[PDB]
């Protein structure tokens, strides 16, 4: 069931909806243009050709669910064409709203924590902000001129957010990025 | 008028030069032509008169561009000495060796400053120094230091300096233009030379009308916004962190550019710049290997996204593509521009308005395109009137090419263009030229103001209030500069005789003499690229003195050099005259006078048309056309038929000798159950014989066929000689003949009567029994086969008991429920009896309820019968029963079987006897009638069957191209950004080697036998009888052979011989006159008339063999009275038809003893003929049906010409070319001169060393690649000289040799294909031949063998069209791909395949032959050149394009009778097909459609 699988990788990977159209009479050529990328699969039957083209489109789009479970918790993504049926993807311009496009509840905790100044606000203010947003920090050192060693913090999201700063202020920049984006 | 390029090249050849060409990118063609006009000494060594050239450039990268360009466009060896190659520290030894190998030394000015300054290469050694970007050479510069080297060296031995520049003065130095330009002239030792401002080249510096002008103001932002500072600070924090690293500079540059775009073009436009930066950084992050480098590109992206989030949030305060969001958040500059665009472009005529906006950088263009599209779309006032586009990695180039064309075509109205530092904007004249970013260079000002070309057009320039005064000052300085450069350049720009009356009294005037010369130049054969015109040249003082005395000392003389295609080749020197005008007028008069005298102009002084030239030679060569009533100077036919000479008057008499040639049928199959009845019976010694008064030659052994198997027929060479001793024995013979065709095999029609007059086909067939003798008892008893009467039961009682011997081999028919079906008694089943049950008395009785009575005999033998076939045509590949009931003709089984095969042996023999007659005649004429294998000792070989006969540029396509991420920034889905990466990396889809190097790899001699038979008479083989029979057998006859394969060799040879004959006889003609007279000397009509005059069309095998409805049997004819009437009255003949003839119903005496029809029957017949016309089916052409009766055939005008060609083919194959040439004067195609024999056409004359060698610079490499070394290199020179070559006055064009060459190639290729491809049908051989001698298959080989580097031409078009083709082919692999075949050619009226490339290959083939004069050595070259393409095309033959269109599975050809309709991805698309002739037009339309189908 290639049509179903392609429709899925499209809806799941946050790619746009695939549109399959066969036009030649004779024995059938399917032109599918998921996202201005058009590949042609031609076979004997109307229904049969579509399947071949869908593999062709799938192969190119795939080439480019353990992680997804977490992200599903943080967003209202449908996660299946049918789930979309259950009831126009992200463009390169609108990816800037990742953290910002999140569940009112987790952020509302983070917004309160980052604004609130009631504790040992060192890495306990930053950790709180991210912990509410279900975020794990992959902290790592710089590779040269390590005076007040810089840390490269990578968060576990599709956006691939990596923040670099001085040891003392790495903990302040995390707080700042989060503030601006939410 | 000659193009600026050619005139510039002439001026540069005459004197030093600085070519200032602002636009058109034609600097390269001029650089290449000058380099070629000074290349007569690039071969000689420096030790004795050698000379080399230099191409000094400012930059190494520019030098690479110019070295590659020289190698591609020239046959000159090119060295590339650039300082980075450790070219420094070179000993005199090395600079000596490198000037020995290379000729055009291309490099950087520093390398050659050192070379010339040190005594390494003297300026005397140089013929031409070309300096690129000559503006740079001012004050202290390697260019200026080089020219001072010139000012110290010995004079009278200094090179020709040709500087090239597009920007006359360096940027912003505008103070004293005049002084700077004078200094530049003094430096390069020669005046600047530029073209005027006309249609062909738009000059920027010399345009007069100036556009209306506007300067617009905008104030400083009242408050800097907060997000501008914050975004600025965050990029500072990033700069500190990334500074601590390990590439880094590029990441920094992009962020600094963004900052520029943000401050100068506004907050909103930054929202479109950050999307651009994200794309770039992502592409790069993927293009990495070290994880740490990738880390820099990842952290940058995270900042970019924070930026888009921030910059967007500010706008969000008010999709944010609304007019009121672009307006409120934009630097006052952009607010002014957006309003100014809106108010001005309120004419609202999309087609009328055209606006060019110039911006500072590349990224700016990207961002402003974005801002403009989103403002326009959201603004009701501008939307639908304004469409934007931006003009500024291999894929990147193609996208811009589409954008520039979109603006030029007129789809897009606005073009945002980046800075043009040293180049001219290449767009049409705009209307409102806006400059958003301030002008920084004079070149920017002149190039920009240049685009506004009408007074109506406006030039608007945006400057801030504070800088307004300073800009008003610089614009006045840039306007004064323009007006000064303009005057200096204005000076330096590229700008009564009595009549003669002919004998007739027409008057040539010296005014029209140029017009008449131009018409004569339009007549001579020219390429699609354009006509060639005469070349005028004023003579300098030294020449005037040498040619003429004090007569032209103070006077001017101009010479006119006619094109080589014109007959006149000698230069005509004009009258010594007072003015330049009386020089040109006189030169023209003198040329027209000489052309008239050479018979190239009518008595009315107007060049002769092709028709008039043909009319003069029409009587000389086409005289025979007159009798038939059709003349050369502006279907089918009915011919009689003649039996062979041996069959005419062959009726045996009753007092003379009679020859019986017994016919021996020999089965060639295996005995089985199926064929046992066939083998034994056919081999029985009871054969029939052909009895005739005349003797017969030795006839070949023909293959007949049958259901069982093939069998061989052999008429015996020796005749048993017998004399008839009676007149009743003759009647026995005649009656037995009548009864075979009347009864044994029914071929009888009511009209048929025995033909007792000898007349035609009068031979007899007689039974023969064991030596041998005529069977006289069989003849008596079977005068008429008895009727199957059958009988009654009581009658059946008295019948004697059947005896075994009685029915051993005889023939029987079943009386129960059947009519006249004869069957052969294979064996008597004596052992079994009627009572026995079958694996039976009842079986038969039940089967015929009343038809059979009770059997009289309970016990008897039962006969086994195998029925006999009903078909009388044989050329193309256990019913045990009761005896009492079957009727027993006593006829032998032995003969009945053989006589079924008789009608098809008799027909084949008629035609084989015609074949022997032709053999003898031709052999006698060629005087080979005495050779021992052609004499009385000739023993012919069997007919053999032809088993072959059926009877027996980028790799990616359109849809795979990624979207431009740049032109669609705000709506590119993240998926594409990944596709772009892989596709670009290709995951989804030199100075030591000479240009003329043939790559050693596989793309994709054994002597011709005809050329061995031509040289040695030992190899000659006998012209066989089967070959002449195949050569007269048309394909419609449905036989085992045909004239089609021999016709290919015959047509090839007839075209070669006509070419050689016309080229030798008339050697002062053009290809145009020679190719027309040839195409009319080998035309179907000429050949048809020739064959009709030779009487060959009557003796032809063209009509199928339906032995019953379309055949009169030998010795059996129509009633003599009726046959006389048909011939006597042409009027009745028309009405005499099938229905009338069948009603005659002759019987007994009328159809046997008495020949003539009875008077009553005659009356019945004539009344019948009148009735049809007066009643119904009147005026019907019953000619097909009743032609067979009177002996007439209808043959098309095609088969007759094909037969002539096939006879020529037989002669060529068996006797070589010289004996075949004699045949062409036999048919009176080629009239033969007394002075020059026809046979010696091959060796007939088909037609200073140092001068010839000058044109052929690296001919060693041409000869090495061609495989033939030229002794007389005058043939090489003429093979290479395009008609557009002014310097080659020694020889003529390539056009004379191509004529001779296309014939030598066609003939040799065809002989090879015939001899080696004998398993391919004649249709496939015609296709393989037409696809091996195409003009696109020859152009591919010419490029493959690198022979196009030596073509001598100076045409702009031809050179571009040759380069596009060679670059196409270099990628294709140098193979004849489908795409090359679909490319448009010159013949199909935009040309992709230049014709010149292919004619030059044919001419080189001709030149090879004229030097060697050996068709064997001409073949060794042709084979080596065509060996790769012969192998591939034989494996898969290239189909006619018609076939590709018709056989397009998805597409449906719809030709109009030639517009063609087709289906591409099922979209209705029709492309018009054009062509002068419908047959050629059909192909042409297909090709166009096929390209269109690929276009999809």
């Amino acid at each position: 069931d290639m049509v179903k699988e392609l429709r899925d990788y499209c809806v799941r990977r946050e790619m746009p909806l695939p549109c399959i159209e066969v036009v030649q009479q004779s024995e059938f050529v399917a032109c599918c243009s998921v996202a201005s990328i058009v590949r042609y699969g031609k076979s004997d039957k109307k229904k049969d050709a579509r399947q071949r083209a869908a593999i062709e489109m799938l192969a190119l789009i795939s080439s480019n669910e353990s992680m997804e479970e977490l992200e599903a918790l943080r967003r209202k993504k449908f996660t299946t064409y049918w789930e979309l049926k259950e009831a126009t993807g992200m463009r390169l311009c609108d990816r800037h709203n990742y953290f910002k496009n999140f569940y009112p509840t987790l952020k509302k905790e983070a917004i309160e924590a980052i604004n609130s100044d009631e504790y040992e606000s060192s890495k306990d203010k930053a950790m709180d902000v991210m912990s509410s947003l279900k975020i794990t920090p992959k902290i790592s050192e710089v590779e040269s001129s390590s005076l007040v060693p810089l840390l490269s913090v990578e968060l576990n999201c599709a956006f691939d957010v990596v923040l670099m700063a001085k040891e003392t202020d790495i903990y302040d920049h995390i707080i700042d990025y989060f503030r601006t984006m939410l | 008028p000659r193009g600026y390029q050619l005139r510039l090249v002439d001026h540069l050849t005459k004197s030093n030069g600085i070519v200032y060409l602002p636009t058109g990118s034609g600097k390269t063609f001029v650089a290449i032509l000058v380099l070629k006009r000074f290349s007569q000494d690039f071969d000689k060594p420096i030790e004795s008169g050698g000379k080399r050239a230099l191409f000094m450039c400012n930059t190494v990268e520019l030098a690479r561009q110019q070295a590659m360009a020289v190698r591609r466009c020239t046959n000159f060896k090119v060295g590339f000495y650039v300082g980075e190659q450790g070219v420094d520290d070179w000993t005199r030894g090395m600079w000596s060796d490198e000037i020995k190998k290379n000729q055009v030394l291309v490099g950087t000015a520093q390398v050659f400053l050192d070379m010339v300054t040190q005594t390494y290469v003297a300026l005397s050694s140089l013929s031409v120094v070309i300096i690129d970007e000559c503006h740079h050479g001012t004050g202290h510069h390697p260019f200026r230091e080089f020219m001072r080297l010139f000012t110290i060296a010995n004079q009278t031995k200094l090179p020709r300096v040709v500087g090239l520049t597009g920007v006359l003065i360096k940027g912003n130095e505008i103070t004293n233009v005049a002084t700077k330009l004078k200094e530049l002239e003094i430096t390069y030792r020669g005046n600047i030379i530029t073209v005027s401002d006309t249609k062909e080249l738009e000059n920027v510096m010399l345009y007069a009308t100036k556009p209306t002008e506007v300067m617009v103001s905008f104030p400083h932002q009242e408050q800097v916004l907060t997000v501008t500072r914050l975004i600025s600070a965050e990029i500072e924090k990033f700069y500190v962190s990334l500074d601590l690293m390990n590439k880094k500079s590029f990441v920094k540059q992009l962020f600094n550019d963004f900052l520029y775009q943000m401050k100068e073009y506004g907050i909103y436009a930054a929202s479109i710049a950050i999307i651009s930066l994200i794309v770039e950084f992502d592409i790069k992050r993927r293009q990495a290997e070290t994880l740490s480098v990738k880390l820099m590109h990842r952290t940058a992206l995270t900042l970019c996204e924070k930026i888009r989030h921030l910059l967007v949030q500010k706008l969000q305060d008010m999709n944010v593509n609304t007019e009121e969001v672009i307006m409120n958040f934009s630097t006052p500059k952009v607010q002014r521009f957006l309003m100014s665009l809106k108010v001005s472009f309120a004419d609202k005529d999309p087609k009328d308005i055209c606006c060019l906006v110039f911006v500072e950088r590349r990224y700016t263009c990207k961002c402003i395109y974005g801002l403009l599209l989103n403002y326009i779309q959201s603004t009701p006032e501008l939307r639908n009137v304004l469409t934007p586009q931006f003009m500024v990695s291999v894929l990147e180039r193609k996208w811009q090419k589409s954008a520039i064309q979109q603006f030029r075509d007129g789809n897009a109205n606005l073009m945002i263009c980046s800075s043009v530092l040293e180049e001219g904007i290449d767009v049409q004249a705009c209307n409102h030229v806006f400059i958003l970013d301030p002008v920084k260079t004079f070149n920017m000002y002149v190039q920009s103001k240049g685009r506004a070309r009408t007074t109506e057009a406006k030039f608007v320039l945006f400057t801030a209030d504070k800088e307004r005064e300073k800009t008003i000052q610089q614009i006045y300085q840039y306007r004064k500069a323009h007006n000064d450069i303009a005057e200096y350049l204005k000076d330096r720009v590229l700008e009564d005789i009595d009549p003669f009356t002919n004998e007739n009294g027409a008057v040539l005037l010296p005014n029209n003499a140029l017009a008449i010369l131009h018409r004569y130049c339009q007549t001579i054969p020219t390429d699609a690229f354009g006509f060639v015109i005469p070349w005028f040249h004023v003579l300098q003082e030294d020449e005037r003195d040498r040619i003429f005395g004090v007569s032209a000392k103070g006077k001017h003389v101009i010479s006119i050099n006619m094109p080589v295609n014109c007959m006149l080749r000698d230069t005509i020197y004009s009258d010594p005259m007072d003015n330049v005008k009386t020089a040109k007028i006189s030169a023209a008069f003198k040329a027209c006078k000489v052309l008239y005298s050479l018979g190239e102009l009518n008595e009315r002084f107007v060049p002769k048309t092709l028709k008039e030239r043909v009319a003069s030679i029409a009587d000389v060569h086409f005289e025979h056309w007159n009798k038939y009533g059709d003349s050369v100077t502006a279907k089918d036919r009915t011919y009689k038929t003649e039996c062979p000479l041996e069959f005419y008057d062959a009726l045996p008499r009753v007092g003379e000798i009679c020859y019986a040639y017994e016919i021996f049928l020999e089965p060639q199959f295996e005995s089985c159950e199926y064929t046992e009845h066939m083998y034994l019976n056919l081999q029985t010694p009871r054969n029939y014989a052909i009895l005739l008064r005349n003797k017969l030659p030795r006839l070949a052994e023909m293959p007949l066929f049958s259901n069982q198997g093939k069998l061989h027929v052999r008429v015996a060479n020796a005749p048993l000689e017998v004399i008839i001793q009676n007149s009743e024995q003759l009647e026995l013979l005649h009656q037995f003949h009548g009864m075979v065709f009347r009864d044994i095999l029914k071929i009888w029609h009511p009209f048929f009567v025995l033909d007792r007059r000898s007349k035609e086909n009068s031979y007899l067939v007689v039974p023969l029994i064991l030596q041998k003798c005529f069977d006289w008892e069989l003849m008596t008893n079977f005068r008429r086969l008895p009727q199957s009467h059958g009988s009654n039961v009581q009658q059946r009682e008295q019948q004697p008991a059947p005896r075994p011997e009685d029915f051993e081999g005889k023939i029987v028919t079943q009386w129960y429920a059947n009519y006249d079906k004869p069957m052969l008694v294979t064996k008597v089943h004596r052992e079994l009896t009627p009572l026995s049950y079958m694996e039976y008395y009842e079986f038969t009785m039940s089967k015929y309820g009343n038809r059979i009575g009770d059997v009289v005999h309970k016990d008897k033998f039962m006969i086994e019968v195998r029925d006999l076939t009903e078909q009388l045509t044989f050329y193309v590949h256990k019913v045990i029963l009761i005896p009492e009931l079957c009727f027993n003709f006593n006829f032998p089984g032995d003969l009945w079987l053989k006589l079924i095969f008789l009608p098809s042996i008799l027909n084949r023999m008629y035609f084989l006897l015609h074949a022997e007659a032709l053999r003898k005649r031709f052999n006698t004429y060629l005087n080979l009638h005495l050779l021992p294998f052609n004499g009385t000792d000739y023993m012919p070989r069997p007919l053999e069957i032809d088993y072959s006969l059926k009877r027996n540029e980028n790799p990616w396509q359109k849809y795979m191209e990624p979207v431009d991420l740049s032109r669609n920034l705000l709506s590119t889905y993240p998926v594409e950004l990944d596709y772009y990466y892989h596709f670009s990396v290709g995951n989804v889809c030199y100075w030591a080697k000479n240009q003329f190097h043939m790559p050693t790899g596989n793309i994709y001699v054994k002597p011709l036998l005809i050329l061995q038979k031509t040289v040695s008479k030992e190899h000659i083989t006998p012209a066989e009888q089967g070959e002449f029979l195949a050569a007269i057998t048309a394909s419609s006859a449905a036989d085992v052979f045909d004239m089609e394969r021999l016709e290919i060799l015959g047509d090839s040879f007839l075209k070669l011989s006509a070419t050689l004959y016309l080229a030798s006889k008339y050697s002062d003609w053009n290809e145009g006159t020679l190719t027309e007279v040839k195409s009319k000397l080998v035309s179907n009509r000429n050949l048809l008339f020739c064959l009709i005059d030779a009487d060959i069309p009557k003796t032809l095998n063209t009509i199928q063999f339906t032995p019953r409805y379309t055949w009169l049997p030998p010795g059996i004819s129509l009633p003599h009275n009726v046959l006389a009437l048909w011939r006597e009255n042409p009027e009745f003949a028309k009405i005499i038809g099938p229905h009338n003839l069948r009603d005659l119903a002759l019987g007994d005496e009328e159809s046997l003893v008495k020949g003539n029809c009875s008077d009553i029957n005659y009356n019945r017949f004539v009344e019948g003929c009148r009735a049809n016309g007066q009643s119904f089916y009147a005026g019907a052409d019953f000619s097909s049906e009743v032609n067979f009766c009177v002996g007439l055939v209808t043959i098309p005008n095609k088969v007759i010409a094909d037969t002539l060609e096939a006879l020529l083919g037989v002669i060529v194959k068996n006797y070589g070319l010289q004996h075949a040439f004699k045949m062409l004067e036999y048919f009176k195609i080629c009239r033969a001169d007394i002075d020059k024999p026809l046979t010696q056409l091959l060796n007939l004359e088909l037609g200073n060393t140092t001068e010839i060698d000058g044109f052929l610079i690296n001919h060693y490499y041409l000869e090495k690649n061609l495989g033939y070394t030229f002794k007389d290199r005058r043939y090489l020179l003429q093979a290479l000289t395009h008609p557009s070559y002014p310097t080659n006055r020694i020889t003529g064009s390539y056009q004379e040799l191509e004529f001779i060459g296309d014939a030598i190639l066609d003939f040799l290729i065809s002989a090879y294909i015939f001899e080696n491809n004998t398993k391919m049908n004649p249709g496939a051989l015609t296709d393989l031949r037409s696809a091996l001698v195409n003009n696109t298959t020859l152009a591919c080989i010419c490029v493959r063998h690198r022979l196009h580097f030596f073509i001598l031409a100076e045409n702009a078009k031809l050179s571009e069209i040759i380069s596009k083709f060679v670059n196409f082919q270099e990628s294709q692999g140098h193979r004849v791909t489908n795409y090359v075949r679909i490319l448009l050619e010159e013949a199909d009226v935009n040309v992709d395949v230049p014709k010149a490339l292919g004619d030059v290959l044919e001419a080189l083939i001709a030149a090879v032959y004229l030097d060697c004069r050996d068709l064997q050595r001409t073949w060794e070259v042709i084979f080596n050149l065509f060996e790769p393409e012969l192998q591939e095309f034989t494996r898969k033959v290239p189909i006619n394009h018609i076939r590709q269109l018709v056989e397009h599975k998805h597409a449906k050809p719809v030709f109009s009778s030639v517009s063609c309709q087709f289906t591409c991805m099922e979209k209705t698309i029709k492309v018009y097909g054009f062509g002068s002739n419908k047959d050629q037009a059909k192909l042409s339309a297909a090709k166009h459609a096929l390209q269109q189908l690929s276009k999809c």
